[PDB]
């Protein structure tokens, strides 16, 4: 299957340069083009740049043409984006993207996205605390439990339960301290409380933090 | 530079309504117009290409129309899982241009929240901080008033809320309110309560616990 | 004519 895997995100200070990469597999870049597309926090998709399979037809959005360079290394099956003079407006999730149409049908591929945060603030990993199920979080034969992922920077964190059930992940909120917090909450059967161990797995790539936390019932 | 203008910017309607989004191109683009669906925290997904052709697996309630400069996307019968942001996109040439996006939201009957409360963990208390979490589950509309009362002393300024996206199955929301005190304040007091008012609730609901 | 099609 075609797969596109982006790399290079995290926090980066303004004025610096950053190179993102996208490792492609499942096809040879010998036809059509590849694109970068970005999306700033809760704003819309913005096409950023394209390059053709032969290295030609490089084009850029007006907002970035003066500072960005797209390139490709076919012997590595890798697409690059070099962003220079980084500034607040460049904070965004960056996607690599491939799209074309032929007689077999449409072909449309996106990476998972990598989040670039332009800031002078320092990286900080989260504390992870249990939201314990109890009488106070039960209705019917179902109980809510969760994990509080407190005080980290920059975004994102990922949360999974029992290494990948009504999971509600509450969007991260910027606190007055300048740091983010988020919660992930799941619903489980009450009958399971005290028998099954529930564990949230939290990953914060910008700080290389990976934490597992048992969430145990309270009385 | 081709400009793509979609309208409306946000679209709130009821399940079963026919809804239409327009896209206008500042140049002739023939039918080289695609429509993408994006849900929060996901990559976009192609739905319609060459103005009116559907991707395989796209439900038949979706359709697209138009040519040259005026285009539309119609959902003939809006369904809960259609809540998303929809983008038109021109692909006449090497690059791409997206419209600004249309956020489609669902209006539904009032659903009162279920209310849960979580005490601080002992691990957090070891750090000198005490976060107390109040959870409102699966309610509509999004508007809810949450009040923190500590020994019946109404709290202000020291809590923060986060609301989920609209649920893809039943169009409800959930919300968390986190009250953060110092360890010294938390151990000073006995009763922690969040009181909730919402359209679905005839009288306000209060969940409470006694510290220890 | 369209470089993304066929």
């Amino acid at each position: 299957q075609v797969q596109l895997v982006e790399s290079g995100g995290g926090v980066v200070q303004p004025g610096r340069s950053l190179r993102l990469s996208c490792a492609a597999s499942g096809f040879t870049f010998s036809s059509y083009g590849m694109h970068w597309v970005r999306q700033a926090p809760g704003k819309g998709l913005e096409w950023v740049a394209v390059i053709w399979y032969d290295g030609s037809n490089r084009y850029y959005a007006d907002s970035v043409k003066g500072r960005f360079t797209i390139s490709r290394d076919n012997s590595k099956n890798t697409l690059f984006l070099q962003m220079n003079s980084l500034r607040a407006e460049d904070t965004a999730v960056y996607y690599c993207h491939r799209n074309y149409y032929d007689s077999s049908g449409p072909f449309d591929y996106w990476g998972q996205g990598t989040l670039v945060t332009v800031s002078s603030a320092s990286t900080k990993g989260p504390s992870v605390f249990p939201l314990a199920p109890s009488s106070k979080s039960t209705s019917g034969g179902t109980a809510a439990l969760g994990c509080l992922v407190k005080d980290y920077f920059p975004e994102p964190v990922t949360v999974s339960w029992n290494s990948g059930s009504g999971v509600h992940t509450f969007p991260a909120v910027l606190q007055s301290s300048g740091l983010y917090s988020l919660s992930s909450v799941v619903t489980v059967p009450s009958s399971s409380l005290g028998t099954q161990t529930y564990i949230c797995n939290v990953n914060h790539k910008p700080s290389n933090t990976k934490v597992d936390k048992k969430v145990e019932p309270k009385s | 530079d081709i400009q793509m203008t979609q309208s409306p910017s946000t679209l709130s309607a009821s399940v079963g309504d026919r809804v239409t989004i327009t896209c206008r191109a500042s140049q002739f683009i023939s039918r080289w117009l695609a429509w993408y669906q994006q849900k929060p925290g996901k990559a976009p997904k192609l739905l319609i290409y060459k103005a009116s052709s559907l991707e395989s697996g796209v439900p038949s309630r979706f359709s697209g129309s138009g040519s040259e400069t005026h285009f539309t996307l119609t959902i003939s019968s809006l369904q809960p899982d259609d809540v998303a942001t929809y983008y038109c996109q021109e692909y006449t040439s090497y690059g791409r241009t997206f419209g600004q996006g249309t956020k489609v939201e669902i209006k539904r009957t009032v659903a009162a929240p279920s209310v849960f409360i979580f005490p601080p963990s002992d691990e957090q208390l070891k750090s000198g901080t005490a976060s107390v979490v109040c959870l409102l589950n699966n309610f509509y509309p999004r508007e809810a008033k949450v009040q923190w009362k500590v020994d019946n002393a109404l709290q202000s300024g020291n809590s923060q809320e986060s609301v989920t996206e609209q649920d893809s199955k039943d169009s409800t929301y959930s919300l968390s309110s986190t009250l953060t005190l110092s360890k010294a304040d938390y151990e000073k007091h006995k009763v922690y309560a969040c009181e909730v008012t919402h359209q679905g609730l005839s009288s306000p609901v209060t969940k409470s616990f006694n510290r220890g | 004519a369209n470089p993304n099609v066929d």
